[PDB]
């Protein structure tokens, strides 16, 4: 079984040129496996870039081009763009099949390290009702996308009940997460307020929600 | 062993032994009922057939050998040599491949042996022209044959 | 412009039958090859199968190879993937692209989510997230619902990721910086309107 191997990350500074490189464990790539890249920004399909090769696809910018250096297959990227940070994904056919890569995280550097907006909500009128309690920490916009989210109320640290989503990339590049805390009816009339710390890069911003 | 990147890999072969035969020949230079496509073969994108096409290769690439037979008498006899026996594997590749079914036309040995001594009864000017007719209109069909197998 | 429209997707029980369609148009379609690629959850790109321009010749990716079909039509302008004896290693989202030849390239759709799991589809319990007293975000809590996707639109949107509990249940909001979020959750056919007033 062959294995199409790409660099997991790479780097590159704005108006920088970069080469991210596509190859086999069965030997050389050549012009008869029809090398193609296709770049994927998160949550959105795969867009072709290249195709045979060096063929760009309609509405690829020039900046972008393919080649065969060595015995990979080559993407080019010549004055990099902020928007030019995405995955990329190569596709050799190999055989009677065509097989992609695990694709490369291209980043482009080094830029705006953003603080998160923080947004909490108490648990509605109507979920206490139903005996349940949600509270709700919404996390946008933040950069780079790794956050620490500690549950507050009375200073001592919520221990479970916390569902976090995984800081997830989204429009503008930016990160947005969101933080659940369930509670018993009971807990959340219990105590004073409640509080939801984000820890990002040791800054750590604070909300808090009272009965 | 067939696979679509050998059959692939061995007519991009052929093509640069017939460009370095091409080279090797028009240095000293510098009608014939050649395999030719046609819209009708459906090797072309307008009125493409995979299960026509395929045939009109096999049998074009089975007309050409007398042709390639020919070369090999016309200094680099291993490179021509070469040609001819690189055909032979592509046409047993695509043999494989169609082995769904076989009604071709494979042409007859005595006029193919006959249009040969016909062939080299010419002058040495008319061989060399023979020789450009022949790898240029092989190169032609090769390349028509390697667009058209990426689709079938 | 040539387009490529993915259907029907959907969710499934494990051991389950599925057939996808590939509706073409804008290009000569009996002139190309045609291809399915698939996108697990969080995973890298995976081809699954190819058909040949009249349909004489299928390809399969070996862990797929004897469960999926690929069939074509013309003049119907249509792929198909026949998808049997479904698992849930075959949750994705599924692109169906023609291959590049006669001066084009390959050009995919937009996909269709195939989810298959044992898991029974719930609708959303839907709490509204109320303004709270002193520019304002108000919101629409999404609850226990299966499977994705939820869409939200009111009457400064910011429709959250989803999060996956221990369940296998998610739960979404949606904020804005009368309101009124339209709650939609298709794959259990429930549509609920729920009017966000501040608290008093």
């Amino acid at each position: 079984q062959t294995v199409v191997t790409q660099e997991p990350s790479l780097s590159v500074s704005p108006g920088g040129t970069v080469t991210l490189t596509c190859g086999l464990s069965s030997g050389s790539v050549t012009a008869s496996n029809y090398p193609g890249w296709f770049q994927q920004t998160p949550g959105q399909a795969p867009r072709a870039l290249i195709y045979s090769t060096n063929d760009r696809h309609s509405g690829v910018p020039s900046r972008f081009s393919g080649s065969i250096s060595g015995n990979k297959a080559a993407l080019t990227i010549t004055g990099a763009q902020p928007e030019d940070e995405a995955d990329y994904y190569c596709a050799l056919d190999i055989g009677d099949i065509t097989e992609f890569g695990g694709g490369t995280h291209l980043t482009v550097l080094g830029q705006p390290k953003a603080a998160p907006s923080v947004t909490l909500f108490p648990p509605s009128s109507e979920e206490l009702q139903a005996n349940k309690a949600t509270l709700v920490c919404l996390i946008s916009d933040f950069y780079p996308g790794a956050v620490t989210v500690a549950w507050k109320a009375d200073s001592s640290p919520v221990k479970a009940g916390v569902e976090t989503t995984t800081p997830s990339k989204q429009s503008n590049n930016k990160y947005a997460a969101s933080s659940y805390l369930s509670l018993t009816p009971e807990q959340w009339k219990s105590h004073r307020s409640y509080s939801c710390q984000v820890t990002h890069e040791g800054s750590t911003v604070e909300k808090t929600v009272a009965p | 062993l067939t696979s679509s990147e050998r059959i692939d890999k061995q007519i991009r072969y052929i093509l640069d032994g017939i460009s370095a035969l091409r080279k090797e020949t028009c240095n000293k230079s510098n009608n014939l009922n050649l395999p030719k496509m046609a819209e009708k073969d459906g090797c072309f994108q307008s009125g493409f057939n995979e299960e026509t096409c395929l045939v009109k290769i096999i049998t074009g690439l089975l007309e050409f050998e007398v042709y390639l037979e020919y070369l090999q008498n016309r200094s680099s006899e291993e490179q021509a040599r070469a040609v001819q026996m690189s055909t032979k594997v592509l046409i047993q590749f695509l043999q494989k491949k169609a082995k769904n079914l076989d009604a071709i036309t494979t042409p007859d040995p005595t006029t193919n042996a006959s249009l040969l001594t016909k062939l080299q009864a010419q002058n040495q000017w008319l061989q060399d022209m023979t020789t450009h007719l022949i790898l240029r209109s092989f190169k032609e069909f090769l390349q028509s044959s390697l667009r058209a197998l990426r689709q079938m | 412009e040539v387009q490529l429209v993915e259907s029907g997707g959907g969710l499934v029980q494990p051991g389950g039958s599925l057939r996808l369609s590939c509706a073409a148009s804008g290009f000569t379609f009996s002139s190309y090859r045609m291809y399915w690629v698939r996108q697990p959850p969080g995973k890298g790109l995976e081809w699954v199968s190819a058909i040949s321009a009249g349909g004489g010749s299928t390809y399969y990716g070996d862990s797929v190879k004897g469960r999926f079909t690929i069939s074509r039509d013309n003049a119907k302008n249509t792929v198909y993937l026949q998808m049997n004896s479904l698992k849930p290693e075959d949750t994705a989202v599924y692109y169906c692209a023609n291959r590049a030849g006669w001066g084009m390239g390959d050009y995919w759709g937009q996909g269709t989510q195939v989810t298959v799991s044992s898991a029974s589809t719930k609708g959303p319990s839907v709490f509204p997230l109320a303004p709270s007293s002193k520019t304002a975000a108000l919101g629409c809590l999404v609850k226990d619902y299966f499977p994705e996707p939820v869409t939200v639109s009111w009457n400064g949107v910011h429709t959250f990721p989803a999060v996956l509990q221990s369940s296998g249940l998610y739960s979404l909001s949606s904020v804005v910086t009368t309101y009124i979020c339209n709650v939609n959750h298709k794959p259990s056919n429930t549509k609920v309107d729920k009017k966000v007033e501040p608290k008093s």
